[PDB]
């Protein structure tokens, strides 16, 4: 227990910083870290206080930063009572006994601007809100009842109600072999409230009998199964709502409705003669009839629903919003394939997938408020594709497409390739696309207006390492915006590794939010080095705001 | 020439640069 | 056309009856492998039945991360990437033990004014990873068996 290394750093929202961090060994099990961080723009020494604890509930880890004030801070908001800043983080996780399970995550800031000027450790500036999850569970092979208290703290000032769910109970009971079928029983108790006083506030009971038959053979697989869902919501507080709203809030909503599903999939296989002998493609047809009978839910707020993406896997779900406020009618036929490449090892070496919903009857809800480019209602209207090319033992390269015609656009892609010697040698290329009209679909009515959302993602990265005589490791990052035809976010790193020390210098600029005077958006630099007593390339590739992945 | 074409952008040994 | 429907098990005959260790017995992952294999007509044996003439598989370490892959002009996250990976081992005994991998990826858009619903989405997207982890490791079986011959 004494001083580390103290490492120091130049941003241009703080100018020069310095850090004195102090290792404190409690016990075996625990320890603590206490950081004076000095901040020469700001004026002042915040204070940081890390404890990494592990126990019989499992290992936890608490954070504790204090900023007594600030003077930007109070330079930009004059007319506040005090500048102070702080974050407390708290991530707990463990299972005890093997039945017990403990979760915590909570983050909590002083302000919705604190990670646009602080270190991204344990938060980050892409961060629009921050969670705040408390979980036990109690699970057994056949059962599991969960209870957990949801919170968000939203960032943004354009509109900061958010619904939190206090209580949630969740309950899950399964029987097998009850003759030929498989049983399952699933129910939930939560109660929703929100940040605002005069937003309706609810409790809601569901209840979720179903029953599958499965028939399984060495080529094929048919499953049948049947649903039956039972909500009841108890919602008060809607003078408001139903005073500026047309349509009316009840106080008290029942709705019962059964969901009819039949999933079925075959495997073909063949030699594959004019390509390498010994390699084995399979063509795997799949294919899914899914009825939901129509129930109007314009008298439901929606609390916790919201559209799902529909990649390759997607298409099979029998959801289409999360949560249980909306529940989409649904006369459905899914079809899909699925081709795999094997080589004389029997190791997939390839796969494609293609998949297209088709509708006979229009999903409904009864709050079908989504803005589509057309009038398409009935037919095949979504397309999925996904491949996974493993090229050799250094290369990689995956993609995925998925197309709307709703939308008369292709709604997203994605597509990546990387070359991967090892840890330390690696190259990436990456390429993610969201349309506009995408964007105007699923997300808030001012993102279509936003200059900084409308205009939708497309966008290139590559990231690249190299290490020089196994002592030196050089590591840069760049990703650009085609739309705007501007950077996002670049970074390198040096280290220098030796027997008893490393020394890691490091740069990065990102962009770090929107200035709406002038409507542009502002970036941040940051240069700094610490010292610590591997060549560190996966700790410099995972340091900047759009961090590296794996992908063989 | 190489089963790697990847060496050219990082091999060392000799550079021959 | 020279296909023809799949003769073979999706699981072979030697691994037919088999034992699944795990240190967490009653997480998602268990139960999802549990389940994939009882769809492949696997029996599966208690880690401590006398019966020691069976292959085993022993669930390792199991990884999930949420990355921001892409941002908005403003520099605020839009698409999170969820990335789990899995770790695995077959111990046929008396011959080997086999390490085996399952890495899935998803992605899905950010939402701060309905978060909640967004945290119950990234639920279900979990609940269905672990599937997709699943039927991955199911698949790697035959390499095993390729492998060990
Ligand atoms: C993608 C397009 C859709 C593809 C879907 C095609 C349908 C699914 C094909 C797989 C069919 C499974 O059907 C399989 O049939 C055999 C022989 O009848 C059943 O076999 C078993 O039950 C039958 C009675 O049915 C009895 O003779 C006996 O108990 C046993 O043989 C299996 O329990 C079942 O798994
Ligand atoms: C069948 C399985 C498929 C596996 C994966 C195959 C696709 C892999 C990823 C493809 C990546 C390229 O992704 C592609 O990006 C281009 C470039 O903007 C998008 O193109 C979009 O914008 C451009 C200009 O900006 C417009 O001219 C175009 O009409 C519009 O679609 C495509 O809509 C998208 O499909
Ligand atoms: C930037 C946009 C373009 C991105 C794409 C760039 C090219 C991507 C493909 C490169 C891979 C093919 O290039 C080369 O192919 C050969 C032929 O099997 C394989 O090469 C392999 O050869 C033998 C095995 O056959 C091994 O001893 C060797 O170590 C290995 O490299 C690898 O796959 C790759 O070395
Ligand atoms: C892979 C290969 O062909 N080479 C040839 N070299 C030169 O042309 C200088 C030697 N070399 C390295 O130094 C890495 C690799």
């Amino acid at each position: 227990s004494g001083f580390l290394i103290p490492n120091a750093k130049y941003t241009t929202t703080n100018y020069f910083e310095f850090y004195l961090p102090y290792y404190w060994n409690i016990a075996p099990n625990m320890d603590a870290t206490i950081t004076p961080h000095y901040m020469h723009r700001r004026g002042n020494i915040m204070w940081e206080n890390e404890f990494r604890y592990l126990s019989q509930a499992g290992a936890g880890l608490m954070e504790l930063d204090y900023l007594p004030s600030d003077k930007v801070y109070e330079d930009e908001h004059p007319n506040d009572d005090s500048s102070r800043r702080w974050l407390f983080y708290w991530n707990h996780s463990g299972v005890m006994d093997q039945v017990w399970r403990f979760n915590v995550d909570y983050t909590k800031v002083s302000d919705p601007s604190y990670f646009n000027d602080f270190d991204n450790k344990y938060g980050s500036s892409t961060d629009g809100y921050a969670t705040q999850k408390f979980s036990v569970g109690y699970a057994v092979q056949n059962f599991n009842a969960t209870v957990s208290t949801k919170q968000f703290q939203v960032f943004s000032e354009q509109n900061t109600s958010s619904y939190s769910a206090e209580p949630q109970l969740d309950v899950n009971y399964y029987q097998n072999d009850v003759g030929p079928f498989d049983t399952r029983i699933y129910g939930q108790a939560v109660h929703f409230v929100n940040t605002r006083d005069d937003m309706p506030e609810a409790t809601r009971v569901h209840l979720e009998p179903t029953i599958n038959l499965p028939l399984s053979n060495n080529w094929g697989s048919i499953n049948t199964e049947a649903k039956f869902l039972a909500t009841h919501y108890q919602q008060t507080n809607l003078d408001w709502y139903n005073s500026r709203n047309t349509t009316k809030l009840d106080e008290s909503v029942n709705r019962v409705m059964p969901q009819f599903k039949v999933d079925g999939k075959m495997v073909f296989e063949r030699d594959m003669e004019m390509l390498a002998p010994g390699y084995t493609q399979t063509l795997e047809p799949r294919a899914q009839y899914l009825y939901v009978p129509y129930r109007d839910q314009s008298d439901i707020y929606n609390y916790d629903s919201s559209l799902l993406q529909s990649d390759y896997s997607g298409l099979f779900r029998d959801r289409t919003y999360g949560g249980l406020d909306r529940i989409a009618s649904a006369n459905q036929v899914t079809t899909g394939v699925t081709s795999r490449i094997y080589d004389d090892a029997a190791v997939e070496r390839f796969n494609i997938s293609v998949g297209q919903i088709y509708y006979f009857t229009e999903s409904r809800t009864g709050d079908d408020n989504i803005t589509w480019e057309n009038d398409d209602k009935t037919g095949s209207l979504v397309w999925a594709g996904d491949t996974y090319w493993r090229i050799s033992e250094r290369w990689g390269l995956r993609g995925g497409i998925q197309y709307d015609t709703r939308l008369d656009n292709v709604a997203t892609s994605n597509s990546s390739i990387e070359y991967r010697r090892d840890e330390d040698r690696l190259v990436q290329l990456n390429y993610h696309y969201a349309s506009p009209e995408y964007i105007q679909a699923t997300l808030p009515k001012y993102y279509s207006t936003a200059e900084q959302y409308k205009n939708g993602i497309s966008q290139v990265g590559a990231v690249a390492s190299r290490p020089i005589a196994d002592r030196w490791s050089i590591v840069g990052a760049y990703y650009y915006d085609t739309n705007a035809n501007k950077q996002a976010d670049s970074m390198l790193g040096v280290q220098y590794s030796s027997c008893c020390y490393a020394i890691r210098v490091g740069y990065e600029r990102k962009l770090n939010g929107w200035d709406n005077d002038k409507q542009h958006a502002v970036y941040d630099n940051a240069i700094g080095f610490n010292i610590e007593l591997g060549l560190g390339t996966q700790e410099m590739l995972r340091s900047n705001i759009l961090p590296y992945q794996n992908t063989l | 020439a190489c089963s790697d074409f990847m060496d050219w952008f990082y091999c060392d040994g000799y550079p021959c640069a | 056309c020279g296909w023809h429907l799949r003769d073979t098990t999706q699981v072979p005959s030697t691994m037919k009856v088999m034992i699944l260790d795990s240190g967490d017995p009653n997480g998602p992952l268990s139960r999802a492998v549990r389940n994939q294999l009882r769809l492949n007509g696997v029996e599966l044996l208690d880690k401590e039945t006398t019966r020691k003439d069976v292959p085993s598989l022993r669930l390792g370490k199991v990884s999930i991360a949420k990355d921001t892959a892409s941002v908005f002009r403003n520099g605020q996250t839009a698409e999170y990437q969820m990335i789990m990976t899995v770790n695995a081992t077959v111990l046929i005994p008396g011959r080997d033990i086999y390490p085996i991998s399952a890495k899935v990826f998803r992605s899905f858009f950010d939402n701060p004014q309905m978060a909640l619903a967004k945290d119950n989405e990234q639920d279900m997207i979990v609940k269905e990873m672990y599937d997709r982890a699943a039927e991955q490791l199911i698949r790697k079986l035959p390499s095993i068996r390729a492998a060990d011959i």
